[PDB]
RNA sequence: GUACGUGAAAUUGCUGAAAGGGAAGCAUUGGAAAUCAGGUCAGCAUCAGUUUUCGGGGGCGGAAAAAGAAUAAGGGAAGGUGGC
RNA sequence: CUGCCGAAGGCAGAAACUCAGAUCAGUUUUAUGUGUAAAAUGAGAGUUUCUAGUGGGCCAUUUUUGGUAAGCAGAACUGGCGAUGCGGGAUGAACCGAACGUGAGGUUAAGGUGCCGGAAUGUACGCUCAUCAGACACCAGAAAAGGUGUUAGUUCAUCUAGACAGCAGGACGGUGGCCAUGGAAGUCGGAAUCCGCUAAGGAGUGUGUAACAACUCACCUGCCGAAUGAACUAGCCCUGAAAAUGGAUGGCGCUUAAGCGUACUACCCAUACCUCACCGUCUGGGUUAGAAGCUCAGACGAGUAGGCAGGCGUGGAGGUUUGUGACGAAGCCUUGGGCGUGAGCCUGGGUCGAACAGCCUCUAGU
RNA sequence: GGAAGUCGGCAAAAU
RNA sequence: GAUUCCCACUGUCCCUAUCUACUAUCUAGCGAAACCACAGCCUGGGGAACGGGCCAGGCAAAAUCAGCGGGGUGGCUUGUGGCAGCCAAGCGCGACGUUGCUGGCUCUUCCUAUCAUACCGAAGCAGAAUUCGGUAAGCGUUGGACCCACUAAUAGGGAGCUGGGUUCCUACUGAUGAAG
RNA sequence: AAUGCCGCGGAGCUAUCAUCUGCCGGAUAACGGCUGAACGCCUCUAAGCCAGAAUCCGUGCCAGAAAGCGACGAUUGUAUAAAAAUAGAGGUCUCUCCUGUAUCGUAGAAGAUGGGCGAUGGUUGAUGAAACGGAAGUGUUUUAUUGACUUGUCCAUGAAAUUCCAGAAUCCAUUGCAUACGACUUUA
């Protein structure tokens, strides 16, 4: 809990609008957020109540020049940021700049795939979340509702998984090489009684 | 989204009218 | 109150905005899916429209009303010389698109593409491409890392090709220059098939073969500004909505014209393009007195039905169906009998110079 | 300099500074730049007035708390322990 | 320009003088029946006189009669509005708080503490899943009710003499009872509907057959081992119709809530409350060591009609300032400085060229 | 093709 | 003179297309006026009058050009009538039942409460043809004097013009356009 | 001869008065079923599943953000990276989680100058070469050569009066595939 300059967010198993709240506040704060995988926010509901839910979103549009319109979002990133400024006041330069120090994204990008991904526990669906209650994927909904790059990022985060497992498993090792020689060194035990 | 057909809030007349007609409600069934 | 009289909507709201295209070249929007138990196949072509006529074909069209009967159809000649691969781009699929990771260019390059480049190619120095070429001849291991890299990473593998219009009796010097993308085959297969192809043409004898379904696509002619009446088709207080029909824009559109057959593709260096096995009478495609406001014909040319987008004199693609569509008008083979190339500039009278100086006397001159 | 004392405002041009994504104006607080002016600004201690927030000690009340513990009688049993 | 007093649907104020009173009260007790009379608490109480403005209406409240599909109409009182800013209810003439000088600090009311939004994604116990949920606000119009949705209850039922259910079987013979008929045997159709046996087999619950026949229950026996059933009430949930562009619990959103109900803490801030400073008004005490002054203390502060008082500025007149001025009057411009709550005033710089100002009175084409 | 338009041969053509 | 009829004629019409001149366009010169609190996007709300200013949202990027003229009062309501009697779940009423009697010519979009087309369920539905009902508004719902044809059908509604009857800016549509 | 009148009349424009062209993937609604409880039977529904309408969403088609972007060409202490479930995970039959209050790092006149003792380590800088990383590769490892500092431990020097916080394009020209003017398409 100390002010970071960049907190990369894995949005993987939180409610939307539990960590959009978490998010425009901490934007308003300051703090720049990267929500990496938002194919896997869970939003409450069955899938065909949401599904219901945003294509009545559709419906609002413009009856003269939709390009003025009401502009849908379809990207569960998108969706995240159309959540989280609606959060926010965005009409005034405060809000506005705000937008502007959060970064949504699908899937892990190289970038922040080399870098610790807290978690937030006041929008984990396992903690918030009643057992036996319907729910939905914002990366399902998305490819229902138009979004159509559903393939390519659940393929490129096969890839990611498989590095990061290689990767891992080296650092583990070298890890437990450290932990191996930790008890061989002796001061380790033998001036230890202030708990460490 | 409203998700639905008839909009959950009311208008001012129409919330100042329920007090208005309530009441008469109960003036008639006294 | 509700409409009294009804009748369908006078436009098509899935063309608007009526807006100048903005391009002169017709632009593929969409290519035909790949699969890898294919290997590699082109799938576009880069033509001018040269002109068009009438052809006589009998018709084994089963059960139609008029099966095996002689019949007239409409034609569209468009000239198509081959054309030079001088480039090979690789496309990396990506959550936000297909990007373009890399170009790798040929070393060659001929002043047809290199006008491409210029407004004003006499002015120019023509410094373009030139330290490419130097680095081209001094290490060919650079070149080798770029192709390594569309092989290892890129899904997606599209030749830049221009067309020669040098050979086409135009005008107009800068060659047209284009993307046809690589369907078939793993994307080792394309890049191979781009290496070996680079600095050599590709013909559309080798892309089309005189039976299949393709779709033209092609900016159409300008109309100019237009009111209502021939834009549109046109015989509560609130604001005009963008439903209403409008004065402004008629023609000048980037069009698609799907189901389009050829009819023969002839060679220009034949002689014998313009005859067929009910006719002999050795003849070229080219009408007598030339086509009206394009020229002579004398390259290799693809003859489709009906009418295509576009005035005479401008660039056609045509791209292979992206979706199979086996109608039996698709399936069916074509057996050409009369191809019409008296003067189209007037009401012409004879084929053939040679065929009409039988029936004129002898002429003083 | 006669289109002539002094020569305001509306309005306009130039120069310099600044702002500008479907209004602009104004007010409150403060920053930034510019400018003017006069002792200026701090820290701590001991106090007084107001006030907020923790901590300790001691009485006095209730069924002289109720409980509870420890320890002697008797009674009852269980959601029945060892045993049977 | 500022200050004070301040309505009206006979008032508010001014002046003239009573009594230091039992003299009055939008009040409550006591006694007699909302009337009257004689303890509580508060307040200094008063009488004659004249003189501005108004005599309207909207909203709600409780008392009745006439009423109707249905609202509705006519009275009396009460307040709020009107002359009233402020906090909250997303915003608002009538809803919840709170009556306003300039500030500092503290604390609250109403409403709130997921984000927009200052404040607990607090604690504790329950309810609810809605393919058009809820945040609504006597849930009053639809409203009378429907639901094999859920949770609680209330009243009657059988149950290790074996409960409900489940499978195995019996479910009969007089009799195909009698009229009724092509054909009707319990089951097209007309009154019952009796009997031998029982533990039970209904002149028969339905299907079916031309008629039959066959199966089923409603009725009993075998196995199987524990709870089960019926009728009502309560809360939430679905439904209980509503159209015409996009769409609103305020939005985003929220489902062990950020919805519904309760309980307990903590927290947020109004011009409200408290402490202090200051401004002004009023009131009271004192003052012979600009009296038109000095000094001490307390309370008070919206303001239309209306009433009263004190000041700023303009032209001209009388008096005065040994008043200012070609070494620059008046005027004008100014991102300069200063004073006053304000009307306004002084001043620096620049321009400019011949008059001008303070103080006390007078005067007005101010 | 020949008033099928319009309340209707308004206006042109038949001369 | 009016009316009717038959013949005749023709861009009134099916159904618009083409051609010419002028204007509009640009340019050189000259050069106004009306009007003007300020302005300029829409949705829901703001008790009303909803408005452009207020609330909550969608949104929002200079400067412009040519067109065209848009913008200057119940949460009502719907499909089932009036009188009397018999019950009677229940609390004198009493529900359902039950019985007694006499304006038209063209126009953008939306709603479904569907005429046709798509798919389903039921019916003596053998087949064909058909009836009713469900999801369904994607797509159509004509030509002539209620009449007679065509058509698969000729379903119902919400938000520029003429006849008989009374004596600037903003929107929409196209066209440029400085700029990381 | 104000297009005197008439016939034909290329090019252009144009006519359902001429010709051509108009496509496939998911998710469902009514409805039909599978398994299967609730309720020892049954049941399309409660958990799940299948088929299923001209319906909805995409593909295709048009536009291209003029404040979205990529490739190509020429160029006059800013410390910490598995994944997945939560009615379960991982490690060697056994053990661990039950939160980062953890781990790495952490002295020095802002990091000075020397002396030993102990180890071949750490911080690593500079270059030099290998490999890897394309989702936005914002970097990763491997080294090599060295120049450094080497708190590992133990000693000696100085700090202070900072004496109480602060090469191109365009105009002119040309073209007619375009066009009110811009723009566009060519030449130059």
């Amino acid at each position: 809990s100390e002010f970071q300059k960049v907190v990369v967010i894995d949005a993987k198993g939180h409610l939307l609008g539990r960590l959009a709240s978490v998010v425009a506040k901490q934007l308003l704060g300051g703090q720049k957020v990267v929500v990496v995988r938002c194919e896997e926010l869970n939003i409450s509901g069955h899938f065909f109540r949401n599904k219901l839910k945003y294509l009545a979103y559709l419906r609002k549009a413009c009856r003269y020049n939709p390009s003025r319109g009401a502009f849908h979002f379809r990207a569960p990133s998108r969706i995240f940021q159309k959540a989280v400024r609606g959060m926010l006041p965005h009409k005034t330069a405060r809000g506005q700049a705000a937008l502007e120090h959060l970064q949504a994204v699908e899937g892990i990008p190289p970038p922040f795939d080399k870098q610790k991904r807290v978690v937030v526990p006041a929008a984990l669906r396992v903690l918030r979340l009643k057992p036996g209650r319907k729910y939905c994927t914002v990366g399902r909904l998305s490819s229902e509702v138009g979004w159509k790059y559903n393939d390519i990022v659940a393929k490129l985060e096969e890839r990611r998984k498989v590095k990061s497992a290689a990767f891992y498993q080296a650092k583990l090792a070298k890890q437990k090489k450290i932990a191996s020689a930790k008890e061989a060194s002796p001061v380790n035990q033998k001036l230890s009684q202030f708990g460490y | 989204v409203s998700l639905k057909k008839k909009s959950k809030r009311r208008t001012t007349r129409l919330r100042s009218r329920i007090e208005k007609k309530a009441a008469e409600s109960k003036r008639k069934q006294k | 109150s509700h409409c009294k009289f009804e009748q369908p909507r006078h436009g098509s709201l899935g063309f608007l905005p009526r807006k100048r295209a903005s391009r002169q070249r017709g632009k593929v929007k969409a290519f035909p899916k790949d699969d890898a138990s294919k290997p590699v196949h082109l799938t576009a072509f880069l033509g001018y429209k040269a002109g068009m006529t009438h052809i006589v074909r009998d018709l084994d069209r089963p059960g139609s009303k008029m099966h095996k009967r002689e019949i007239l159809e409409a034609v569209t000649v468009i000239e198509t010389p081959p054309m030079v691969v001088v480039g090979v781009v690789g496309y990396v699929e990506t959550p936000r698109g297909l990007r373009s990771l890399t170009t790798v260019w040929a070393e060659h390059l001929s002043e047809e593409v290199k006008r491409r480049f210029y407004k004003n190619w006499f002015k120019s120095k023509k410094k373009a491409f030139t330290k490419y070429a130097k680095k081209y001849a001094e290490s060919t291991q650079s070149i080798n890392r770029e192709l390594e890299r569309i092989k290892k990473y890129c899904s997606v593998v599209r030749v830049l090709a221009h067309t020669q219009i040098r050979k086409t009796p135009l005008a107009q010097k800068k060659a047209h220059l284009m993307e046809i993308q690589v369907n078939g085959g793993s994307v080792a297969d394309k890049v191979e098939w781009a290496r070996e192809h680079f600095e050599k043409t590709v013909d559309i004898k080798s892309t089309f073969e005189q039976n299949e379904m393709i779709d033209v696509i092609g900016v159409t002619r300008g109309k100019g500004n237009e009111g209502t009446t021939a834009r549109w088709g046109t015989k509560h207080p609130a604001n005009v909505q963008w439903t209403v029909a409008r004065a402004g824009n008629a023609g000048y559109m980037h069009r698609t014209q799907l189901n389009s057959k050829i009819y023969r593709i002839g060679a220009g260096d034949d002689a014998k393009n313009a005859s067929t096995d009910f006719d002999a009478t050795e003849k070229r495609i080219t009408p007598m007195g030339g086509f009206v406001r394009y020229g002579v014909v004398e390259n290799d040319f693809v003859m489709l039905n009906g009418a295509t987008p576009g005035p005479v004199k401008r660039v056609l693609t045509l791209r292979k169906s992206l979706l199979t569509h086996t109608s039996r008008k698709a399936l069916e083979p074509v057996s050409l009998k009369w191809i019409d190339t008296a003067s189209k500039f007037g009401h012409g009278r004879f084929q053939t110079p040679a065929e009409a100086k039988q029936f004129l006397g002898t002429l003083k001159k």
